[PDB]
């Protein structure tokens, strides 16, 4: 299992990004998969999770509304989208997937994104 | 919840032992996890259940305390060590990471 | 019994003129295509078994004795001219 | 303390909850389990299933099962306390039917150690389902399943795993027909995030090499026959017209019938087999 | 003495009887002499490897709490709806394969309870066993079917 | 739990009653094993749940006892039966025999 | 029922002995096959149990860690191994079967160890 991000990003505030996490050994609508956040100055941040066959969803309070959850089985895929970006949003997402747990064991790259 | 890790910067020395702190707000369970994440990669997990190891971490990471403190503990350090430690409570819906602790 | 009884069946065409063709052709293709089925009848209950039964060397030799009286007569016309 | 013993420790006294399960609010129940396979057979491929009689055994510490009392270091018990104790709800993701045995009594074993580890055994019918390629029938090698699963309980509540040496056990004499269990069985883990969660699961799994003795009888032998007769009609004479034709119009329906007659025995599956592309180059 | 004040004094409702704790407990083993009585054979199927009968599995024990000193009867004939509140020997068959007890009308078991703690437990039970047969000689062979009364949740011990 | 047979050894005449007593620490049942072993070779079995036989031991030889004390009888005592007498308890997990006799 | 362990055995003080015990007259996955040991100066000594078919041992708690029990199907053949040998091993170590019950009705010939 390995989990595989998209590039670097730069946006403009205001605008919106997809992020996209290619699921690169399982099928997608397998296993739930997560989104991290890392701003630097801070630690990581659990944004939400997505089951990417049942379209069920949960984000943190903190995140909604600025997360927007997807997935697509014709590739094996599941997208992020940043919508309504701020200087606040500068920052390393990843898209982790705890198999046998709450726990993040499978990780991506990480997308940077610079507003 | 709300994971606290009261030491941002802990000194230390090759080869030698040391404790570091993650002192949960609530009592969720034994369950809290530790990263490492060397400058410019991913995070790995080393010790999910605050006890158990993941396949590939070497046998000088410890995990243990229970309830609201909880510690990882090294015993001979390489020259791949030292770097950043997160402690995440998976006991919850939001997983909170703690504020990282360079070693 | 059956088994025992097209055996026999295919044996009457070593009496039939040899210039009969059409007879004694279609006589021991019968019988050997009977015999064909008959086997295949004995594993009405019979489970996939791997081994060989004891009816099955029965029912595969008196297959084997009813097709070759059709080759032998195969050679007859053969040996004729 | 013969029998105040049953009441105070889990019924009737001292406030046993088995609803609560062990170590509430604390770190997941690890249940350490086991199989023994008496019977493994009546592997259809009609169906795709098969029926496997097991005894499910599996142990997992409770702490508030511990007594002081006996100096003994486990502890048999009947049956009937096995219904007022904590027990993992572990269910079979194929399962496609299964029932317990009551013959004579419940077939259950409860055994409480001295500390609180609690084994259980159980015997289970369970027609599993092998869902089987027949790609190359006549000679294939399939892979049924054994899936272990959690259903009320996410994992951090109930965690399953399997004995960390022998896990799966055979009886000695388990020999099926038409097929061979070999002796090595996968022990893997077959997690399931559902949408409800997180949730245990670890299957078996069992490679089964398909007797060829069989087919080899009902299957090719006939086949290879028929083919060999219509070879002969080259050594009749070419003048004896309805004599020569005689032979083929029964033998093009004689390896019809045969080609059908391999499909009883199978399902009605899409792709061609190993055993179609014989008969139908016989039936060319 | 009032028979439903005996079998209340005898087990039941009072006199303190455990049907979950085993007679002799931690003492010796509770042997247990049975024998069955095969009703019909039938159904003797090749393709499955099986057959079904039915029986009446006949099984005593001693059970030292259950002897009696007030009706003077050698052994005392009771009724099956009190064999649900006694010990019982939890055996199976290791090649069960299907069976069942039999509810027509009424309970099928059979409970009389000797003067000295002797307990004859009789049942009628369908099963159909599992007899894997060698048909190397089929039409000929001579099969050889069973049946395995073994014990599940007891040890030896 | 221990075995402790009191007397190491015991010799006397053909046609003689014997009492090979094995004393344990726990009540642990009516589970009792008495060995004979004759110099140079395996242990044989006699008596086991410390009242029957073992297939192929003829006569003169007899337990008894419960709880904690229990008893090897022979009456008549053949030139046969002087060796080692080995009581065994097989109602716990760690076995472990007597002291011999 | 028969089983036929090694013949005598002759090892140095620190090293490690592999006993084996011989099932001729049923299938070794079958019955639990038990090790005891006989010392001069004692009487016999269990040692464990394995049940040669599911891998399931019960060790003593004196020879944890001493004797090793394994087994091979292709063989009908139980393993004991002793490692870290004394001057405390010299004795004779068999591999009864004891089948309705704890006690011990069948018997090995005996195998000798001199350390
Ligand atoms: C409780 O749940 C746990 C899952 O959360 C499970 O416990 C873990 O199970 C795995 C495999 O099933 C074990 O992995 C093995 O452990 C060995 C240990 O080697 C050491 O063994 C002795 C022990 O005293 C030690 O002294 C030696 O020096 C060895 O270093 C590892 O070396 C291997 O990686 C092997 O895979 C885990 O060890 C085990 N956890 C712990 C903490 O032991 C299991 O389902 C349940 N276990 C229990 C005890 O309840
Ligand atoms: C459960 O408990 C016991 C352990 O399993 C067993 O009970 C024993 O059952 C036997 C019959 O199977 C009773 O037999 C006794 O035998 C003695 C010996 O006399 C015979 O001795 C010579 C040989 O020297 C023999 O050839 C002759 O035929 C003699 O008859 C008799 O003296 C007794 O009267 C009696 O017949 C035992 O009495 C009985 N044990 C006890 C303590 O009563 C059995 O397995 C189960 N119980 C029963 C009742 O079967
Ligand atoms: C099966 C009988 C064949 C005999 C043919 C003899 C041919 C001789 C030329
Ligand atoms: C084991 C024998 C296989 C061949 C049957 C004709």
């Amino acid at each position: 299992v390995q989990l595989q991000q998209s590039g670097a990003e730069l946006m403009k505030p205001g605008a919106a990004v997809k992020i996209s996490c290619k699921a690169t050994g399982h099928t997608i609508s397998r296993y739930w998969i997560d989104w991290l956040k890392q701003r630097p100055g801070h630690g990581l941040e659990w944004i939400g999770e997505i089951l990417p066959g049942s379209g069920s969803t949960n984000y943190n309070e903190k995140f909604k509304g600025k997360a927007t959850f997807t997935a697509e089985k014709s590739s094996n895929t599941a997208y992020m989208q940043l919508s309504s970006l701020t200087s606040e949003d500068s920052a390393v997402y990843y898209c982790a997937m705890g198999v046998r747990g709450n726990y993040f064991d499978y990780w991506g790259q990480g997308t940077t994104l610079t507003v | 919840i709300v994971m606290t890790q009261s030491h941002k910067f802990m000194s230390t020395s090759v080869g030698d032992r040391v404790s570091i702190t993650c002192k949960a707000s609530q009592d969720v369970s034994t369950a809290v996890a530790w990263y490492q994440q060397k400058p410019g990669q991913s995070p790995k997990l080393l010790i999910y259940w605050a006890s158990t190891r993941h396949t590939g971490v070497p046998g000088r990471f410890t995990g243990s305390g229970s309830g609201t403190d909880y510690t990882l503990t090294i015993s001979s350090v390489q020259a791949e060590d030292l770097s950043l430690y997160y402690c995440q409570q998976h006991y919850s819906t939001p997983r909170t990471f703690g504020g990282g602790t360079k070693l | 019994i059956p088994s025992l009884l097209i055996v026999i069946l295919s044996w009457i065409s070593f009496w039939i003129n040899m210039d009969a063709a059409p007879a004694r052709v279609g006589l021991g293709i019968t019988t050997v295509l009977t015999m064909t089925t008959q086997s295949s009848g004995s594993r009405a209950s019979l489970p996939k078994v791997s081994y060989v039964k004891a009816i099955d060397i029965w029912m595969a030799v008196c297959l084997l004795f009813v097709f070759s009286a059709l080759l032998e007569y195969a050679a007859v016309n053969f040996v004729s001219r | 303390s013969p029998s105040d013993f049953l009441d105070k420790l889990m019924g009737r006294t001292s406030g046993y909850d088995a609803r609560i399960r062990p170590n509430f609010k604390g770190p997941p129940v690890n249940v350490s389990c086991n199989i023994f396979i008496n019977s493994f057979g009546s592997i259809a491929e009609t169906t795709m299933d098969y029926r496997v009689n097991i005894f499910l055994r599996q142990q997992w510490n409770d702490p508030r099962l511990a007594y002081n009392e006996y100096p003994d270091d486990s502890l048999d018990l009947d049956p009937s306390m096995l219904d007022s104790i904590w027990k993992p709800d572990l269910f079979f993701a194929n399962e496609k039917g299964a029932h317990f045995h009551e013959i004579t009594t419940d077939n259950k074993l409860l055994r409480i150690s001295r500390n609180g580890n609690v084994l259980y055994s159980i015997r289970i019918t369970l027609t599993l389902a092998c869902p089987m390629d027949l790609k190359n029938f006549p000679m294939d090698v399939q892979t049924c399943i054994m899936q272990l699963e959690s259903f009320g309980y996410t994992m951090n509540d109930l965690i399953f795993e399997w004995q960390e040496q022998g896990a799966v056990q055979v009886a000695d004499g388990l020999t099926l027909p038409q097929f061979i269990l070999k002796e090595e069985k996968d022990l893997r883990y077959c997690t399931k995030h559902y949408n409800t969660g997180k949730f245990t699961c670890i299957e078996a799994r069992f490679h089964l090499e398909r007797q060829m003795g069989y087919y080899l009888i009902q299957m090719y032998i006939p086949s290879l026959l028929i083919v060999i007769l219509s070879w002969i009609s080259f050594w009749i004479n070419m003048d004896a017209a309805p004599a020569r034709v005689g032979l083929g119009i029964t033998t093009v329906l004689t390896m019809t019938t045969q080609s059908s007659g391999s499909r009883a025995s199978l399902p009605k599956v899409s792709y061609v087999k190993a055993i179609d592309i014989w008969m139908a180059v016989c039936l060319l | 003495m009032s028979p439903s004040d005996f079998l209340d004094k005898l087990m039941g409702r009072t006199s303190g009887y455990d049907a979950r704790i085993r007679p002799n407990f931690k003492g010796p083993p509770v042997n247990v002499s049975c024998n069955i009585f095969i009703n019909s054979f039938g159904s003797i199927a090749e393709t499955t490897m099986d057959y079904r009968v039915n029986i009446f599995l006949r099984q005593q024990w001693n059970d030292p709490r259950l002897a009696y000193n007030e009706y003077p009867d050698d052994s005392l004939d009771l009724d099956p709806s009190m064999l649900d509140s006694i010990w019982k020997p939890d055996l199976f068959f290791a090649n069960e394969k299907g069976a069942h007890f039999h509810e027509i009308t009424t309970d099928n078991k059979l409970l009389r309870i000797s003067r000295n703690g002797n307990v004859l437990y009789s049942i009628r039970i369908t099963l159909t066993l599992a007899c894997p047969m060698d048909l190397k000689n089929f039409p000929m062979d001579v099969q050889t079917c069973i049946m395995q009364l073994e014990s599940f949740g007891y040890t030896m011990n």
